[PDB]
């Protein structure tokens, strides 16, 4: 296999890194070091026109978490904009 | 759970597309 969305990452140009830029702040607006916990990021959802839950949230977390903090960053986050690219399955 | 596509509508839907 290879790396379909690590490659993207680092072929991202600034028109799209300073719209995943965007959310990643609005995504850690309290945060202590420049994470996500849910506690954060379902602050957006509210507003994203939805609402889920401490316990579910965790999945948007652990979809691309490979390095067992639990919070995501800009290494992990980035990724989770690369695998929701475009709706066509 | 939401696309990028809405993430970036809502929490950025300026300077956006
Ligand atoms: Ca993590």
């Amino acid at each position: 296999m290879d790396d379909i969305y690590k490659a993207a990452v680092e072929q991202l140009t600034e028109e799209q890194k300073n719209e995943f830029k965007a959310a990643f702040d609005i995504f850690v607006l309290g945060a202590e070091d420049g994470c996500i916990s849910t506690k954060e990021l379902g602050k957006v959802m509210r507003m994203l026109g939805q609402n889920p839950t401490p316990e579910e949230l965790q999945e948007m977390i652990d979809e691309v978490d490979e390095d067992g903090s639990g919070t995501v960053d800009f290494d992990e986050f980035l990724v989770m904009m690369v695998r929701c690219m475009k709706d066509d399955s | 759970r939401m696309s990028a596509d809405a993430m970036l509508k809502a929490l950025l839907g300026s300077k956006h597309k």
